[PDB]
């Protein structure tokens, strides 16, 4: 999948996401992850001289999800301040979730436990299509005749 | 953290540094006291400040009508960025100079140095509700609190000043300056 | 409504009076006729008609030219909500006091009780469409087919008058009214 | 499901949607329905002072939508004016469609035969639908290679 | 489902694109296809006076598109110019897949090669459908109930 | 084209013109020179240039001040029409008549006979970034490459001119056009 560059973390690390997780990114319209996606890809495919960003800023940055959690953050509500991103990684096989936001309240990042229905229900899904991929990819490949024939 | 047997809660960090480095920026100092700063590496910057009591009089200074730009002084070296970054945040408030109050800016023969842009807020010298709407809109683009506090005089001031790293760079208050400024060339 | 042994057709009717009982809304009373409420409570209000009268002559009137606050007479109690609410109706109309023809308002010395504000629509005093942009627009705002109908004088005129029912508020007209003036305060 | 307060409708009775219907709402655009929902949950969570509705009401209210649902009331083509949503439910199972709009000519609701097509087949995606979460909740649960191993 | 005028297009020829592959306009935002197809139904729906193009053309052309179309041409990189369309069509079947923008360089229509991994698994995903599709077709109808009684 | 042994590759192209022929279109004759025509069958068109000539003076020539309208003469027959298409324009543009450069036009008395409208976009004349701002709109409007080039005298020049059939209409451009005028009433 897109791997991030070093300079676009912290981490001092390499993290690639995979194509699966990623491909949410365009049915959704309310993930900041894939908003930073699209400006760290932008200024990537710039940097490799006129700046184009404030003619792409609304194609890259939907300003309706920005306002929104501006519109939290002032009324003292957990809100994205577009700078730590949370995903549930299946270690043993490497699929992992599309990252979510990791919200703030009074300056302070959210604790595990206060939005650990956020994550262990994602968890679970992420199991539930690890195992809904593999229905999909045998009924990709194998037609509806040949299951039939079997039957008789 | 693990959250099963078999799986685990992991994270990243995102870094916004070299995205915003040649893009207009802001800063909140306090729910009062704004800063917005051309690039990183510019020694001015000019702060945004509600304010109590009056700089400017109309019967001493100057109109803003069609003429932003005289306010800042000829011989200021970045009198073209001031007057740019002045025009982005006059943006930002989504001022309009047709129906919102004529702001005032210091006078010619001014002794101090600082480049005045006044705007009165206090209730009754605009329409109803544009203190209000001054204020949340600092809000939205500060992340300023002060819209949602408890009728004496208000303004609101812009004047220039020496940067000297009053805060730390923000880019989501930088995604919503050029939000607001979409189509205007910025980054060096 | 039974759709088939094991389905029924049901339905939900919405309220959104909680929603927009502090907000400003509009009706019409007929296609030329329409009116501007500030909220539920408010005792006055500003129609808008599309007229073919001359009220007001360049001659015995004042141009609107970033001073429509002057329009309404200082002693009226709700001078700044009034003037407020014509912003509100300009901004609906997506007007441009750069290039759009310039407005009229009444003299000061005027003997009628009623802040009369008058656009000229006829055909030839503004660009070409103009009139039709404004009756378009007028259609979007409020539900108007007088954009489709069979060149004379016209003139699109906000009057303020005290409220009586004259017409039921429309939530959509409402919805409307606000997203051409996102981000300006309301609401008490 | 999420449900609406007796204020919130006119039939002075609770009506809870299930997520399954609801969750339909960020992937359409030309709901009318959903963008309702926005607007009388933000509401509610203001209720629960300064008013922030004209912050958010491009957010909560697609003005694409709203549009073109004036040109078609215009043009006295049926179109949505926001008040009544029909829905199809299934009454022994209680699971239910996401409520449409329902379009108004001449300043008259349109009939019910009128737009038959239109909840003839929703009943039957609902059914089919019905149908189809059955075998996607089964193979959430059982992974293929337990299916493999009943073939041999 | 949906069939071109022969004044739409410059082939004098019938083209009908089925439901199947127009109901990925929905979902989809970067399809310039599908915004040239809601413009065409607009215009064509105008024509069987006054215009209302202007009001409608922010609903029908998304502007974000258009604007990373255009800044892909003043970048000299492969961009839509919303001219030509390519699409992968099964032609024992009649299938097809939705059409997507022909890219141009140089003032040039990219060339089959150039493009030739975008259009292969185009196909084969088109294959994939066609044999996904059946599986989805069968479950519809038949419950999980009656698989379970043929196991015992 | 063939894919596989069942499977083939080809292609529809569309038709635009009935869509766009009764709307305001744009052409590109090089990266200097534009033609903006205001509908198919119309004689006349407006030709937007870049230019380092200096064409019209502050001390000769009036300057645009709410009245675009009084730049064309008053004996043209389609004089609504080319002050409707030069507001499509300055629209198209983006332009800010509040804060940025006055615009210059020609004066009554002029012995030429064009309508001509000349923004300076000389750097330092305006805020820092406004020529910029404006050649990277000639990029998003007509498909300029002029912004991407490489401190002299520059102009923005509107003229007016005869359709001479010097392009060939282009749909994207209309696009573009009519999306930056969108409620603006068009199509005859
Ligand atoms: C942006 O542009 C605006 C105008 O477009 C400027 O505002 C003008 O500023 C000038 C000075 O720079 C003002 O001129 C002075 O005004 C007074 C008399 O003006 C009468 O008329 C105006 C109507 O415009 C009324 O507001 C005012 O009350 C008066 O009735 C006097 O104070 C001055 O007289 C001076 O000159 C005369 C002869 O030149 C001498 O005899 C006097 O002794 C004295 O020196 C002077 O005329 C002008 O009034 C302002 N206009 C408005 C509408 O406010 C802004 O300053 C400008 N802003 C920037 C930042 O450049
Ligand atoms: C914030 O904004 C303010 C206001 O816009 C800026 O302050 C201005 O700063 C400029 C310089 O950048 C000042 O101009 C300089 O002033 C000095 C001379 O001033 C005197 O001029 C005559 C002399 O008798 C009298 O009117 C009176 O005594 C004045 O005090 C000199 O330092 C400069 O002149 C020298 O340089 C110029 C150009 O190089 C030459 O032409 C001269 O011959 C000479 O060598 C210069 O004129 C200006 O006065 C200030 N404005 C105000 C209103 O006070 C701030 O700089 C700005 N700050 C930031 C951080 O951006
Ligand atoms: C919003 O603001 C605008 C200006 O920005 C106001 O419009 C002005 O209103 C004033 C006051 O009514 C007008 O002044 C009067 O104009 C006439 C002479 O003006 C000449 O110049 C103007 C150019 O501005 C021409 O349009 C006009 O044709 C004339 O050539 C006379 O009728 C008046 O004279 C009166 O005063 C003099 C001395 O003051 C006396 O000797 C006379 O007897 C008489 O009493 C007067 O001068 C001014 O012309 C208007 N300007 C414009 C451009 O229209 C709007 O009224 C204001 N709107 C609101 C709602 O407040
Ligand atoms: C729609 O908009 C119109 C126009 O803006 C409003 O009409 C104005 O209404 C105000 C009151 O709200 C009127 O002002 C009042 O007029 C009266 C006096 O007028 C005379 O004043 C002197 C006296 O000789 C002369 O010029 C002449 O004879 C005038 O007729 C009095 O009722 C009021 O004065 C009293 O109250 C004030 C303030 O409390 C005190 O200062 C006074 O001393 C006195 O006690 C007041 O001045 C105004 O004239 C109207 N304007 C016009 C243009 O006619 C409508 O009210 C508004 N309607 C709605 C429903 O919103
Ligand atoms: C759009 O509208 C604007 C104004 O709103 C027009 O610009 C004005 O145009 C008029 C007519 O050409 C100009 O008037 C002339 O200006 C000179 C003197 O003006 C003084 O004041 C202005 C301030 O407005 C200063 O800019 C200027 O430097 C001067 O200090 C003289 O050239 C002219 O004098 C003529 O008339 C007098 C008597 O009427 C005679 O004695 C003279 O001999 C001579 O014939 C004249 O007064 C006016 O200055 C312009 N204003 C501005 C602000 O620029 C635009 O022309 C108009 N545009 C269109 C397209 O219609
Ligand atoms: C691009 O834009 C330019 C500028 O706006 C247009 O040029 C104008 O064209 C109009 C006609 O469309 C010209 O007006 C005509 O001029 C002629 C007379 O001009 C003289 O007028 C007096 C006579 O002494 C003097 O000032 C001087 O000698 C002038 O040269 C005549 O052809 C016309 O008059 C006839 O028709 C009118 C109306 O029908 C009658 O009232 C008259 O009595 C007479 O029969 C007319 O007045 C105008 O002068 C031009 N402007 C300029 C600035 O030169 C272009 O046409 C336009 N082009 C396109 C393609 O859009
Ligand atoms: C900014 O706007 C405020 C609000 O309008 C202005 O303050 C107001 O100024 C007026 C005069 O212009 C004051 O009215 C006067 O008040 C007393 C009686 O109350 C008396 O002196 C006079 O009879 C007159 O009525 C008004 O009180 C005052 N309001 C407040 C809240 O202080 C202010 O002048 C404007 N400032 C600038 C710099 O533009
Ligand atoms: C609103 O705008 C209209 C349209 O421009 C104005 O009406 C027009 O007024 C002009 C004069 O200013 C009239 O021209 C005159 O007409 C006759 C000959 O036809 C004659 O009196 C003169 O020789 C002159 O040419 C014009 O006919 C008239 N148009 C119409 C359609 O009536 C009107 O004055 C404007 N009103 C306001 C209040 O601004
Ligand atoms: C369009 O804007 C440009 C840029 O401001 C204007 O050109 C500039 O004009 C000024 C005078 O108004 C020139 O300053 C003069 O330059 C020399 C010394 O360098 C000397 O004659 C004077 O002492 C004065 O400083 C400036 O050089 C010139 N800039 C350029 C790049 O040529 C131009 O006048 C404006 N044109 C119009 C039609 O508005
Ligand atoms: C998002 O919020 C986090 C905290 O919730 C911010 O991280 C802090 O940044 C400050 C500097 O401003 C550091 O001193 C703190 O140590 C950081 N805290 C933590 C817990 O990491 C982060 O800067 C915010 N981002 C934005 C764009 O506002
Ligand atoms: C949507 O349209 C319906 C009718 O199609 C409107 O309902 C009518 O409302 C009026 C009051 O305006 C009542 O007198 C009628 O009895 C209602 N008719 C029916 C059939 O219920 C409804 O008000 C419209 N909503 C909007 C926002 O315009
Ligand atoms: C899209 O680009 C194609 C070429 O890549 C353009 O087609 C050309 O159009 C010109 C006329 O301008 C013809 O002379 C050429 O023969 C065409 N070339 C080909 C290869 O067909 C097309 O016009 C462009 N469309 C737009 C809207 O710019
Ligand atoms: C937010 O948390 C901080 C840190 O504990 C605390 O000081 C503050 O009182 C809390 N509440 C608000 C409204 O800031
Ligand atoms: C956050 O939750 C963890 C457990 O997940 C707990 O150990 C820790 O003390 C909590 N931190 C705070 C600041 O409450
Ligand atoms: C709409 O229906 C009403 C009610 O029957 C009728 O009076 C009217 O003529 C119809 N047509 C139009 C165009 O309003
Ligand atoms: C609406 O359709 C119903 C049947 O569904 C019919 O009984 C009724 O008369 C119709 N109403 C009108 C006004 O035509
Ligand atoms: C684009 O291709 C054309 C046609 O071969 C060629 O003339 C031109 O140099 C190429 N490059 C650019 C940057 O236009
Ligand atoms: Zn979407």
């Amino acid at each position: 999948g897109y791997c991030l560059e070093r300079w676009m973390l912290v981490t001092s690390d390499l993290k690639c996401f995979g194509n699966t997780a990623l491909a949410k990114c365009n049915l959704d319209h309310d993930s900041e992850f894939c908003d930073m996606l699209k400006l760290f890809e932008f200024n990537k495919k710039a940097i490799e001289k006129v700046n184009l960003l404030t003619h792409s800023i609304n194609a890259l940055i939907s300003d309706n999800l920005l306002m929104k959690n501006r519109l939290k953050e002032l009324l003292n509500t957990p809100y994205c301040n577009y700078t730590k991103f949370w995903y549930v990684n299946h270690t043993a096989s490497g699929e992992h979730s599309l990252p979510r936001c990791w919200l703030v309240r009074n300056n302070s990042y959210l604790n595990e436990s206060e939005f650990r229905n956020d994550w262990i229900i994602e968890s679970d899904h992420l199991l539930s299509e690890m195992l809904n991929k593999e229905y999909i990819d045998r009924q990709g490949k194998t037609p509806l005749t040949l299951v039939d024939i079997c039957f008789w | 953290f693990r959250i099963g047997r078999s799986t685990e809660l992991q994270n990243i960090t995102f870094d916004m540094l070299k995205v915003f480095e040649d893009h207009p920026t802001s800063c909140m100092v306090n729910h009062s006291t704004y800063y917005v700063h051309e690039n990183k590496n510019a020694t001015w910057c000019l702060e945004v400040s509600v304010t109590d009591v009056t700089l400017l009089m109309a019967e001493h200074d100057r109109q803003v009508l069609n003429n932003l730009s005289n306010c800042v002084h000829p011989a200021v070296e970045h009198r073209s960025r001031m007057v740019g970054l002045l025009e982005w945040i006059f943006r930002a408030l989504k001022y309009d100079f047709n129906m919102d109050p004529t702001p005032l800016c210091q006078k010619q023969t001014s002794t101090v140095n600082e480049t005045r842009v006044q705007i009165n807020i206090t209730e009754g010298f605009g329409s109803h509700g544009f203190e209000d709407t001054i204020l949340q809109r600092l809000g939205v683009l500060f992340g300023s609190r002060i819209a949602f506090s408890n009728g004496k005089k208000r303004f609101l001031l812009i004047r220039n000043s020496t940067w000297k790293n009053q805060c730390e760079m923000n880019h989501v208050n930088s995604m919503h300056l050029m939000l607001a400024n979409a189509g205007r060339s910025s980054g060096s």
